[PDB]
């Protein structure tokens, strides 16, 4: 099935009515499952809405609220699930669709197939020119339809009656488009819905709207999980209980639950728990990976911090980081959810009495190593020229996306460089970085090396021209390799052509000079034992980290190592500073192998 | 039009240059029109393309 | 509903035909669900079998062989589950039920309610006098409806035909004795079974044998699990997956699976795993107790040695501990299963070439702390007078019971005392100790103190007379409490008054006397820190385990504590003529004499 | 009259003094007759009361 996503504009619109229609085409054209709200706002009477005929299923509410069109082309819409409701009340709300100064408005509803509404109410009101809506048998369509669940129809003007073969229940004047009943007409021996009043013409209990036959694989839509064409309440799990032996046995038919479907495999960034795939593991268990599969198990005395992101957990009512919630990130290495920085968060929100963020408060994010969702930056304080607040970020999980994006940076004007250090992987989704007219270093990064699949891409346009950035000297350190870089400093490159120490790429190591001494390695140099002699003239003594590795030490020599003092049998130093055992009965001090050599 | 302008006490209900309006029906309901570069219920988010 | 445990002895019987009839009454009278097998053998003609009419469900197989009676009165039997099969093939086996030297035998089967056999096949053979069992359409009853699939249906000619209302397919000579078909008559759109030829008269998927309506609460027998009258594939779990938030969210109607039924809570002696009640946890995980609930979680890098018992796991084919399997218990601390000692395990089994057990091999059980099933001892080496090989056993779990028993000891004349020592709890089931004619101390023990519910009882019947054991002085230590004892020693009592010193009971702990000094509270005594000086002349030495808990120490004082030599290592210290330690000036670790740099080396 | 005695090579089948029989059928079957004190397919278990 072709799957799109719904908008969250409700009654709001763009000031140009043609851009509002063009947006409606881009969101809902050539899809059949909406995965969100379906909402049609402020469309003119001359515009072509026939593209909406591909819609068959809506998971949120349907809203048709200020439009001037004559016919609503949704005749093949079968089911509305009501996941979110308009005003928290309604799954289908149709109102005010007429022009008060004339005769233009909504006259007929193309909803012949709308048979099941699983949650919320139905509201049809103030549609002055609407003809047949009070004849629709909404208590067959709506699940639990009684007045306390808000099922109501008011249009005020008169209109001609429909054909007699449909007995006063119609969508239009013709017998071809009138009411079908599948819940209030069924014989009392069957539950759910039917395709005829007879007991033999009733369908499976776990199917929605209607059916072609009695099977759980031969129905139009359902309120439960899709197990390979069958509609079922639960699907086979990893283990099944043996009622004779009182033990759990492994199930060769086991499937994982993922969204509305039962699957054999889950996404590479989702966690597998109790035969299902989830966006995050609960705080009582630690996330682990075995055989390439992410799972979680009960944690030890020290566990990962239970720190939530925007839109999930304790912050579900929030749509941005702001002055009322930024303190929750003070001690936080892993944020479970999104990071979203809007204009109403950075600069405050006077309507809700929320103050602006003090730029110093943004330092709470310097501890973060992982984001499980996406990072979305639309506003950042004017005084800040970079993102060095996130220098320690290692990866973006991308388990949830913003319009398919996992990293999104829009229209920042005070920014000149990115300044990340630790970021290595962006595990899912695309990158969108645009309109940053003063940002330079973006053209020096091999962005493909951050992705976990060839299906991930980056979009860049309208940032500072690379030829101007080079001409102005806004370039990376001379040690940087072809992998790329994101700032002027020796620590700002992804990988370098010489040695390194800590976070800084370097020209040479402290091998033959310095107050401390190092040994060579593949792309880094590391200090050896502090006892090791600091020899001159290129005569390097560090060849590995171990006390046993050093070729000459200033302290007392022994077999496995050197020591500042030898063991108390007592061992005594020779003229070459090597320690040798004394007499077996001497422990206090000595200068020789026999009894008269013992010293106190 | 079924819409009328918001009173000054509801200023900043819609942000980033959007214009607040009220639906003339009874509770009353609130919306805004805004420039092509913003969207969302209060016009708080950027419109993204290409 | 009344449940009975059935039998597992195949064609074997008691040699006395009156005792074989009485045993049949004792096992199967006044029960409806037969766990294990239903098996009727060698019963005489003119015996009353009308008590078998109460049976409706059999879990294993039904076996009827070598009997002389005319009629088999199983008139209410509905389903045979077939969890075990006769010869590993047959769920229902009826054969040889006649006398070849006369005219007695089985003629009619009272089986007209039997409409479901879930596993195996049917064997009806060599019965000389059966009239109607050969007319039955047995493919409507079995879940494997093929003539070649573990099935044979053979009796003599000359018996009258089925009643005129029936197309053959009858159980008896007249009306109301015809076969009711519930699988072969159903509409082609129907799953499972039906109660009419129409698609409108078909039953729910989960119902067995037959039905009265299409609902999961309106049928005769249930497949899989029974959720308070509703027949289901599985019960509601602790969490439900949310298809729009992509998370596991807590359920409000969750139930634990417990055998064939679903319950609000597991029994107190069972462990919880994945919203179900199980007898034992897999070897990769530990069982733990949190908030009084037993649950199972992954183990650490070094974890306890779980071990298979008799009748489960690697020992599933075993009936007793014996000389072949005794080597598998060497480092076991927790046995997941039963521990059983039969005559064939202890004294050998020449038919299978198994030698008698060496009494020294039994010492492998001295490390065991818990048995999760029952302990059943019917034989013991003749030269062992007690069970001291189990002195480290602490709990009998009772998750599996022997006809309701969790501790069973029968007919052993070599035993004079029990001598358990560490045993504190018997979590479920009854205790049965009888016929042990030389055993004394059984009568002193306060047996109700070992139980975890008011439903537990002990059966004492014919052990050595308590008055004769008293006359011979076979009584416990003067210091032991009214709770009784396991044997004559000072360390073999259930509880004792005054104090104990580990497992041994004592009148006092010498707080101001003797070769040792220790502190006491709560009837337990524990040694004091050995660096403390021993006090004399009636003075108490130690108030607790710490060096700050005693009157004086030979070591130096260092605040409240005591220290071997404060000038060793370290910050640095000296100590005074009263043996109290004090700080020296910094950079004096080579040696010092006082609280200054001016006396340092 | 459907049973015969076990041959000497089979008489050790039944354990606690029970008499061993073979069924005259083809794939032959064994059973034994236990004393009143014993039960089980080979007479290996004690019979219990109360
Ligand atoms: C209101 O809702 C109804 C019910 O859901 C919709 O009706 C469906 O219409 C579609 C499209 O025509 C049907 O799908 C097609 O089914 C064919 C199989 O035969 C059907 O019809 C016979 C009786 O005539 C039945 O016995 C049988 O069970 C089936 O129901 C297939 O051959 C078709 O495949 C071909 O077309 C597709 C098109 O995408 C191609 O991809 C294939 O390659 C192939 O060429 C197709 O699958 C569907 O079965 C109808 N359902 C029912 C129950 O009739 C209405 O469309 C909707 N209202 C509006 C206004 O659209
Ligand atoms: C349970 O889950 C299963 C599996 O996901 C769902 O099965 C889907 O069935 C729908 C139709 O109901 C399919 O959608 C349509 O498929 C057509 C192509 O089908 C061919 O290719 C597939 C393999 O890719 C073959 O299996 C199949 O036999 C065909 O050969 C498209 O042509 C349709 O799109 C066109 O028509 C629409 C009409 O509105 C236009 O809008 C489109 O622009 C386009 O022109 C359409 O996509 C879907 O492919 C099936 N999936 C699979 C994987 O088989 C069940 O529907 C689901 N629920 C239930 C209740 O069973
Ligand atoms: C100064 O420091 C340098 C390092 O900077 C030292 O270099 C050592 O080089 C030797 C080889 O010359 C290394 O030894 C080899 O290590 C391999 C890896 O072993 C690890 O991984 C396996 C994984 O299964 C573990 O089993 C194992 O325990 C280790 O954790 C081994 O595979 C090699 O074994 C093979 O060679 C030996 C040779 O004797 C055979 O006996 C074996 O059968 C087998 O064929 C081998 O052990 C060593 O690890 C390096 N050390 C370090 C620290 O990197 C210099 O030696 C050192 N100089 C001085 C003066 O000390
Ligand atoms: C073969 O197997 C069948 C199926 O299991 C048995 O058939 C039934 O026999 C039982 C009794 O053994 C019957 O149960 C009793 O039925 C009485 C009448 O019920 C009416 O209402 C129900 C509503 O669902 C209808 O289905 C039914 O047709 C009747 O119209 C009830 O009054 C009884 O309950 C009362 O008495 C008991 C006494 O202990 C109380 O505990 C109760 O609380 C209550 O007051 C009882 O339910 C059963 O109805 C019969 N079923 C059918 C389909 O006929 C055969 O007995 C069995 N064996 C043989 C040899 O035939
Ligand atoms: C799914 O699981 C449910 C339970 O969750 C099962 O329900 C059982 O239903 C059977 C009947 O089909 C019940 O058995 C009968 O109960 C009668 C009433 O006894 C109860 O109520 C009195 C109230 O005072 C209590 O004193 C008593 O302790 C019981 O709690 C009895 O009268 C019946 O026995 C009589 O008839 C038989 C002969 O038929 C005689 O042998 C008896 O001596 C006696 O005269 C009978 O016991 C049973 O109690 C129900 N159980 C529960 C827990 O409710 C479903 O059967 C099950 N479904 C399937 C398909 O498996
Ligand atoms: C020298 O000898 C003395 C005794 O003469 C020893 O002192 C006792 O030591 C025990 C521990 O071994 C102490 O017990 C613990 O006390 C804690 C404090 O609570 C008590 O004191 C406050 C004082 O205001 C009272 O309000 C309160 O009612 C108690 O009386 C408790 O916190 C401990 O248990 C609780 O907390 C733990 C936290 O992990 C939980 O696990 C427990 O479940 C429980 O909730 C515990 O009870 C005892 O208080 C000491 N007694 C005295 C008199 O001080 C010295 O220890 C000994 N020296 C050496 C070195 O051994
Ligand atoms: C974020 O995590 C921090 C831990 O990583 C939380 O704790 C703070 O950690 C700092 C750094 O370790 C501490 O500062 C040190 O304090 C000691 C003195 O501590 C002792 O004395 C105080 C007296 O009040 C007493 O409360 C303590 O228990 C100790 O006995 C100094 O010697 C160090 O030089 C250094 O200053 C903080 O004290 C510590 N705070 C607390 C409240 O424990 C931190 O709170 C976390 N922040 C948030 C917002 O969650
Ligand atoms: C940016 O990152 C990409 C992806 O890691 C790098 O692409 C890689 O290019 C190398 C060098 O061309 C490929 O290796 C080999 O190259 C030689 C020719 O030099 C060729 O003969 C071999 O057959 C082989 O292709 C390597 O496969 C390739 N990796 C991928 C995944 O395409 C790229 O070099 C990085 N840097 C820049 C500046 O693009
Ligand atoms: C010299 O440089 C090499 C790399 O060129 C260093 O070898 C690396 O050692 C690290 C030690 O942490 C290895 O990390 C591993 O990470 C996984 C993460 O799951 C962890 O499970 C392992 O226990 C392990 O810590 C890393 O694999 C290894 N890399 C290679 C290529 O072998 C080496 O440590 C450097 N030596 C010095 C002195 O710094
Ligand atoms: C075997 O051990 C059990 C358990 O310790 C002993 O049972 C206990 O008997 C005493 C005396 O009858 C009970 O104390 C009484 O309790 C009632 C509670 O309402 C109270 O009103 C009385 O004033 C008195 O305190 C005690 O509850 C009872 N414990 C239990 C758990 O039942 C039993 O005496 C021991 N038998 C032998 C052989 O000593
Ligand atoms: C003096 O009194 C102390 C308590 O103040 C006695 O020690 C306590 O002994 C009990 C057992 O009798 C311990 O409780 C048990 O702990 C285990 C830990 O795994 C747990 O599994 C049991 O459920 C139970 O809670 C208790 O921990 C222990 N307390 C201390 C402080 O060690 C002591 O025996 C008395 N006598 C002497 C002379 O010490
Ligand atoms: C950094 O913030 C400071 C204010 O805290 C800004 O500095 C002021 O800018 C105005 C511009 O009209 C000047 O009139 C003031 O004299 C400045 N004050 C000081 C103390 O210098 C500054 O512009 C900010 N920088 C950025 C890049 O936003
Ligand atoms: C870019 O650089 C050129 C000189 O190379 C200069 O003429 C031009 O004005 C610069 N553009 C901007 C936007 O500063
Ligand atoms: C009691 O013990 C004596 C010991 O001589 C024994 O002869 C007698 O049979 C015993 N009687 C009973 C009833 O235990």
């Amino acid at each position: 099935q072709s799957v799109c996503a719904g908008t969250e504009n409700k009654l709001s619109s763009l000031s140009d009515l043609e851009q509002q229609y063009r947006a409606l085409r881009k969101y809902y054209e050539n899809c059949e499952v909406v995965m969100g709200n379906l909402e049609i706002t402020s469309i003119e009477h001359n515009r072509d809405l026939s593209f909406l005929r591909s819609v068959r299923e809506v998971t949120g509410y349907v809203l048709v609220a200020l439009n001037q069109f004559r016919y609503l082309p949704l005749e093949n819409l079968r089911i509305i699930r009501g996941t979110k409701l308009y005003e928290d009340r309604y799954a289908l709300a149709i109102f005010l669709n007429y022009r008060k100064d004339g005769n233009f408005g909504l006259q007929e509803l193309g909803l012949k197939n709308l048979t099941e509404i699983l949650n919320g109410g139905v509201y049809v009101d103030q549609n002055k020119f609407l003809c047949y809506a009070d004849t629709i048998h909404w208590q067959d369509i709506v699940r639990n339809p009684w007045p306390s669940n808000l099922t109501l129809v008011s249009g005020s003007s008169g209109c001609g009656r429909c054909h007699k073969s449909c007995t006063g229940r119609c969508w239009g004047p013709t017998e071809n488009h009138c009411q079908t009943l599948t819940r209030t007409v069924c014989a009392e021996q069957c539950d759910g819905r039917c395709y005829g009043p007879y007991v033999s013409d009733c369908c499976h209990r776990e199917c929605a709207g209607g059916c072609s036959g009695p099977k759980d694989t031969d129905c139009f839509a359902c309120m439960n999980f899709n197990d390979s064409g069958a509609c079922v309440t639960q699907c086979p799990q990893t283990f099944v209980y043996n009622p004779t032996t009182f033990q759990l046995e492994h199930n060769f038919n086991a499937k994982y639950t993922y969204g509305a479907f039962c699957v054999k495999k889950c996404p590479h960034n989702f966690v597998v728990d109790s035969s299902s795939c989830v966006r995050a593991c609960p705080s009582s268990k630690m996330e682990v990976e075995e055989n390439g599969i992410k799972m979680c198990k009960p944690c030890t005395d020290i566990c990962p911090k239970a720190c939530d992101g925007i839109g999930t957990g304790s912050l579900m009512s929030a749509q941005t980081v702001d002055s009322s919630n930024i303190d929750k990130f003070i001690n936080c290495t892993k944020i479970n959810g999104n990071l979203i920085f809007l204009v109403t968060g950075i600069h405050g929100d006077p309507y809700n009495a929320i103050e602006a963020i003090d730029p110093e408060k943004l330092n709470v994010f310097r501890t973060v190593r992982e984001i499980t969702g996406f990072l979305n930056i639309q506003s950042w304080p004017p005084n800040m020229t970079d993102f060095s607040v996130f220098s320690n970020l290692v990866t973006i999980g991308g388990r949830v996306l913003y319009s398919g994006l996992s990293l999104l940076i829009l229209k920042q004007q005070g920014i000149t460089s990115l300044q990340f250090q630790s970021l290595k992987e962006i595990s899912a989704g695309n990158i969108y970085i645009t309109d940053n007219s003063n940002l330079c270093y973006y053209h020096t990064i091999n962005w493909t090396t951050l992705f976990s699949t060839i299906n991930q891409r980056i979009v860049i346009r309208d940032n500072r021209k690379a030829e101007n950035c080079t001409a102005e000297g806004m370039v990376c350190n001379h040690l940087c390799s072809s992998d790329g870089c994101w700032g002027p400093g020796p620590d700002q490159c992804l990988s370098c052509r010489r040695f390194s120490r800590g976070r800084i790429c370097i020209e040479s190591c402290n091998l033959y000079d310095g107050e401390f001494r190092e040994f060579e390695n593949g792309s880094i140099c590391v200090e050896c034992d502090p006892q090791c002699e600091k020899m001159e003239d290129g005569l390097l003594t560090c060849h590995g980290p171990g006390p046993d590795n050093c070729t000459k030490c200033s302290h007392f020599k022994d077999g496995p190592n050197c020591v500042e003092k030898c063991p108390d049998i007592f061992k005594y130093a020779d003229p070459d500073r090597e320690c040798h055992p004394c007499h077996p009965n001497c422990t206090q001090g000595c200068n020789g192998p026999t009894s008269h050599d013992c010293i106190y | 039009s079924h819409l009328v302008k918001c009173a000054e006490k509801e200023k900043t209900f819609c942000v980033n240059g959007g214009e607040c309006f009220m639906v003339k029906d009874l509770p009353s309901r609130y919306l805004c029109k805004c420039p092509n570069e913003f969207t969302g219920d209060r016009c708080q988010n950027y419109v993204m393309a290409s």
